[PDB]
RNA sequence: UUCUGGGUCGGGGUGUCGUGCGUGGCAGAGCAGCGCUGCGAUCCAUUGAAAGUCAGCCCUCGAUCCAAGUUUUG
RNA sequence: UGAUCCUUCGAUGUCGGCUCUUCCUAUCAUUGUGAAGCAGAAUUCACCAAGCGUUGGAUUGUUCACCCACUAACAGGGAACGUGAGCUGGGUUUAGACCGUCGUGAGACAGGUUAGUUUUACCCUACUGAUGUGAGCCGUUGUUGCAAUAGUAAUCCCGCUCAGUACGAGAGGAACCGCGGGUUCAGACAUUUGGUUCGUGCGCUUGGCUGAGGAGCCACUGGCGCGAAGCCACCAUCUGCGGGAUUAUGACUGAACGCCUCUAAGUCAGAAUCCCGCCUAAAAGCAACGAUAAGCGCCGUCGGAUCUCCGAUAGGCC
RNA sequence: UAGUGACGCGCAUGAAUGGAUGAACGAGAUUCCCACUGUCCCUACCUGCUAUCUAGCGAAACCACAGCCAAGGGAACGGGC
RNA sequence: GGCGUGUUGGAACAAGGCAGAGUAAGGGAAGUCGGCAAGUCAGAUCCGUAACUUCGGGAUAAGGAUUGGCUCUAAGGGCU
RNA sequence: UGAACUAUGCCUGGGCAGGGCGAAGCCAGGGGAAACUCUGGUGGAGGCCCGCCGCGGUCCUGACGUGCAAAUCGGUCGUCC
RNA sequence: UACCGAUUGAGCGGCUCAGUGAGGUCCUCGGAUCGCGAG
């Protein structure tokens, strides 16, 4: 069970869609909303529903 | 050999040459092993050997027909473990009829479906992913 | 005059005519051949298509590139509550085909089984089998009843069983029961009648009809799509954009002579809702329904030897457009004809299963239970609350 | 067409988007009046909040209703 | 391609391509075999055989050619030189115009070039689906089935092992069984990925409007991001099968013809063919079984007698 | 077999029946390249107006009689023989 | 200021059409006689613009950057 | 017998947003020994350019094709001192 | 031996437009951790 590279959620073996770049880094995305935001160069710490945001502002 | 993958490189697709041969593009003109339908274009995925022509590169390479092998593609193909993997660019490497490459290095990752079929391409692969 | 470049035909002529099936429930058109050496058993069963999920299992296949590695296989859950045997029928072989010899029904028939005998149950005095059930009580009528069973053991070569599904235990609002003749392929006619006489008004679970890692045939009616064009019904090539008077048609529907349209020419009509039969549908898991063991319900019909969780086969929010399955379900590999909550008639295979893929043993490692009503990401509600924490609704 | 049964709302679950109105702040490029007050895109807390979710999603049994009678058949 | 001029000039729309179906075999490949100047590999000749497949492209309006790659192979044809109320008009084949040659000229060209309206189905069959129909009625109505007959579907390749073995002086170099995938095709399916989204679901936003905030509307769906449910894609996933008589052919026994002989009598092995199973449909074809409303049958084939119809037949189910 | 630059015993180019050239210009003809795109691979989904059903209203072309096929003969391609 | 959607209402949302110049994974003219069709580009500001030419042009050539909202600053007037 | 359509001419009236490149002439500042030159601004020329109404009618060989119409409709397109 | 020559001829270098921009350095605040302070 991998962790999503954008939202930080857990990706189960059936779901997800990973994406490798030319530099050699592989990223796992839970759904197409996280993938569309990652390719759009959005920042997870600014996206309000990301675990990186909730860990940033100490919501949990 | 390998299982079936989502083909995403029909004929007439220029892909980035990813070795130190001197070429920059690979204009796919056909695919090995394609029988053919009435109006179907021969498409190719990773690991498939294709005949391609160079459009940008050294003058001693861009007017001939070279047997290439696709190593990356942007069309997400499903592996047997439920993984849909896709790269950010379509890439190939010029090889011989026996599978031996012409260059010595490969710029970027090489798909595992292409590294297991061609042992000569995996030996010069920076990272197999 | 010949066609310029050769191309294979569009569609199969062996599935004509492509019409709406006049029978909503699948029909077993050929039961497996009898083997009088095996014990008496059933050869078919009725299920209901609940939904689909995907599992994770390690494949032990010597020679493959995926041997000793985990895969993700799409499965289909078919809820199969136990069926109650109500009648016994025998057939006699005639030089013009089989012929129904005589049918014998049980004394007590459930109320959901009599609904099949009526078209308007709400305004009908439910009098079906009211004078027939008096044979099992009168001493004279019991004598003639013994004459009918003893006649089947002598003049019949194929004995079947009339059984119905308990749709009282299903999410659908339908209350009727699907009757079906399940043929006994066990042994002697005398043994099959005695086996079918003691099983009247009794339930038969799915664990007795089929078994683990078994390839069965699934007969059912596909999903309808109404009147569809020739490019959607026969998958012909779409004409170019500049085509006047339509581009989603067939250009030439035949030559001048014969001066008629051939039945093999692809035309526009009603596609879907056809009767189909698919073979080699391997069973991956035979789940157990909900039952109170020590006073509290159990839902371990989705936990595996490698998971050891406490989750049921029902995903979060139940199966979309179906409901939740609480009965003995049957998990089949791959797709199955029909929509959700569609009646399926399972059947044992006619062929001999000796291939490397047919006798393969399945060891499930993980059964997915994420919500199919969207991009679900939590297997259980307890995991959803543990990860997200407390919400404002508390 | 009353061992009851069937609807309409509501509740819960699920999922979609994404942190609502209001209120509070010595957060805020600054700026204008007499430390204070006003103007001010945005930011922060309340607030993974708000909204909508079967009409072809799932489960209730909480609320309040409903039970009549077209045509014809030996 | 001619020859002819029988049919058609009160009109049979005419070249090629596209599309789609079917047939033929004079067989390119695959299945089963025979032959060699068949060692193997490759190839050639021939036989049963049309089940199945026979490609993507550059140039040309072109059929026809030529080349580039792929491939088991990229075989040859017919069906009004298949197919314009199916399409596309590129060509040819009205009127405009240019050139070349020809003509004193108007004009000609079977020479080149450019622009040039492609009309109508609602009728009858055929076909595709969709209601329903034997009506003679103690039959009406329902459930579970049987089955005539018609359709019929699977195809081909590669990798591993056999094996670097048989074979060959070498160079080279197979095959069966088994295993793992794929091509083409077929039938489905939406867990997953992807497409669509006017649940106009949620956020945001441009111009304007309601005095402003809040809440919203208008611009034939204002625009943008994400997106449920459905539907959907070799753009995701799943499934696709067994016998029988035999053809070509190779043989057994055994005469004709003291021998010999696969044939004359009698037998055996035998295939992508054929038939059937599997699968799809279900008949002016049918069975088992449930219930059948003073009203509605039977009983007592005795009806004791009355009326109406419709066939025959004129001892026999030996 | 296209386009362009050259070659010219040119069937049948050629000098106001005007030759050669030409910046700018063109809803003129033609070729290649970059970008772009459902033109295509290979189709799928949504929407508006129709088709569809219904109340009202309500035509026309056309028509020897008509309308299931195979083969045969025939005015040498029948629907009827 | 004018009007009831242009010679009719109601119920459905099948095929097939016309239109919205609807949208689209990967490839990007392999389609086709032919980039037909529509797709990209598009305003404005600041930069930068060749071959050729009749010196007028080519030229918005080509090729780049910037653009919202808000709070300020600076410069450009008249009259007594 | 017709120029109520259309072709050409004459008389007398009417009409043609908003922008762009920006010619002669002129002013000023620099270079010169004279011949005469260079920069900025001004000026507003044209069968000039983008383009609305107008006026035309390319392409889709779109819609329509017993039509709204015995020639029309939509997008696109030519021109607009 | 040089020259003209369609072939947007081809190759190899120098300096640069624009975009992307690794890594230091400072500045704002950030406090794992340690004994108000060091970090
Ligand atoms: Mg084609
Ligand atoms: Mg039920
Ligand atoms: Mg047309
Ligand atoms: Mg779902
Ligand atoms: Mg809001
Ligand atoms: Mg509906
Ligand atoms: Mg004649
Ligand atoms: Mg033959
Ligand atoms: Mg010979
Ligand atoms: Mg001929
Ligand atoms: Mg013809
Ligand atoms: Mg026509
Ligand atoms: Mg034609
Ligand atoms: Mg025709
Ligand atoms: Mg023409
Ligand atoms: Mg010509
Ligand atoms: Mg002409
Ligand atoms: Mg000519
Ligand atoms: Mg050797
Ligand atoms: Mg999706
Ligand atoms: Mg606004
Ligand atoms: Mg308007
Ligand atoms: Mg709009
Ligand atoms: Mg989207
Ligand atoms: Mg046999
Ligand atoms: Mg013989
Ligand atoms: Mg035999
Ligand atoms: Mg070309
Ligand atoms: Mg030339
Ligand atoms: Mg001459
Ligand atoms: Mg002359
Ligand atoms: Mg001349
Ligand atoms: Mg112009
Ligand atoms: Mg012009
Ligand atoms: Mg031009
Ligand atoms: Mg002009
Ligand atoms: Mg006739
Ligand atoms: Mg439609
Ligand atoms: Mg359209
Ligand atoms: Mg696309
Ligand atoms: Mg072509
Ligand atoms: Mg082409
Ligand atoms: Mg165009
Ligand atoms: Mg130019
Ligand atoms: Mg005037
Ligand atoms: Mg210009
Ligand atoms: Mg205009
Ligand atoms: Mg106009
Ligand atoms: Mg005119
Ligand atoms: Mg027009
Ligand atoms: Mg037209
Ligand atoms: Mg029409």
């Amino acid at each position: 069970v991998e962790l999503c590279s954008f939202s930080g959620y857990k990706i189960y073996p059936g779901h997800g869609r990973r994406y490798a770049r030319i530099d050699g880094k592989v990223f796992q995305f839970l759904n197409a909303k996280c993938e569309s935001a990652f390719l759009s160069k959005r920042n997870p710490r600014q996206i309000n529903w990301t675990v990186l945001y909730r860990r940033k502002h100490k919501k949990g | 050999a390998k299982f079936r993958i989502s083909l995403g490189l029909p004929v007439g697709a220029v892909i980035n040459c990813a070795d130190n041969t001197g070429a920059k593009n690979l204009y796919i003109i056909s695919v090995k092993g394609i029988k053919g339908r009435l109006n179907r274009l021969p498409s190719a995925g990773v690991g498939d050997m294709v005949m391609a022509t160079v459009k940008k590169g050294k003058p001693e390479l861009r007017k001939k027909v070279h047997p290439a092998v696709v190593i990356r593609q942007r069309k997400s193909y499903r592996r047997k473990d439920g993984v849909f993997l896709y790269f950010e660019d379509n890439a190939g490497v010029i090889v011989n009829n026996k599978g031996e490459m012409k260059g010595s290095a490969i710029t970027g990752p090489v798909a595992k479906e292409c590294a297991d079929l061609w042992p000569r391409i995996a030996s010069n692969a920076g990272s197999i992913a | 005059s010949h066609r310029k470049f050769s191309a294979p035909r569009h569609g199969s002529l062996g599935f004509l005519p492509r019409k709406r099936c006049k029978r909503h429930r699948g029909k077993v058109k050929s039961f497996p051949k009898d083997d009088p050496s095996k014990p008496v058993h059933l050869t078919a069963f009725l299920g209901y298509k609940a939904g689909m999920t995907h599992i994770v299992r390690e494949v032990d296949r010597p020679g493959s590139k995926v041997n000793k590695k985990e895969v993700v296989e799409a499965v289909t859950v078919v809820e199969t509550p136990p069926m109650i045997v109500v009648g016994v029928v025998g057939y006699v072989m005639t030089p013009r085909g089989l012929r129904s010899f005589k049918t014998i029904f049980a004394e007590h028939i459930s109320d959901e089984c009599k609904r099949r005998f009526y078209k308007n149950w709400y305004k009908s005095k439910k009098k079906a089998f009211t004078k027939y059930c008096k044979r099992w009580q009168d001493e004279e009528g019991k004598k003639q009843l013994e004459k009918d069973f003893s006649s089947m053991k002598k003049y019949c070569q194929i004995i079947r069983i009339i059984a119905h599904t308990q749709m009282r235990l299903l999410p659908h609002r339908q209350k009727k029961s699907h009757l079906m003749e399940i043929q006994l392929n066990g042994g002697t006619i005398s043994d099959k009648v005695d086996w079918a006489r003691e099983k009247l008004e009794q339930s038969i679970p799915i664990a007795n009809v089929f078994s683990q890692d078994e390839m069965i045939d699934v007969i059912g009616v596909t999903k309808g799509h109404g009147c569809k064009g020739v490019t959607s019904r026969w998958h012909t090539k779409k004409l170019p954009r500049k085509t006047h008077r339509g581009l989603r048609k067939v250009a030439c529907i035949g030559a001048w002579h014969p001066a008629r349209v051939a039945f093999s020419v692809a035309r526009a009509g009603q596609k879907g809702y056809h009767h189909r039969t698919e073979i080699n549908k391997k069973i991956y898991k035979i789940g157990v329904g909900y039952h109170n063991k020590d006073g509290k319900l159990v839902k371990n019909n989705a936990s595996t030897d490698y998971d050891l969780s406490n989750k049921s086969i029902n995903p979060l929010g139940g199966f979309v457009h179906y409901g939740e399955v609480t009965n003995d379900f049957l998990m089949l590999k791959g797709c199955v004809v029909g929509t959700k909550k569609r009646v399926l008639t399972l059947r044992k295979s006619l062929l001999v299963q000796t291939s490397r893929r047919a006798q393969e043993k399945i060891d499930l490692k993980f059964i997915d239970t994420t919500s199919k009503f969207g991009h679900g990401r939590f297997q259980t509600i307890e995991e959803k609350k543990n990860f997200m924490g407390p919400l404002k609704k508390d």
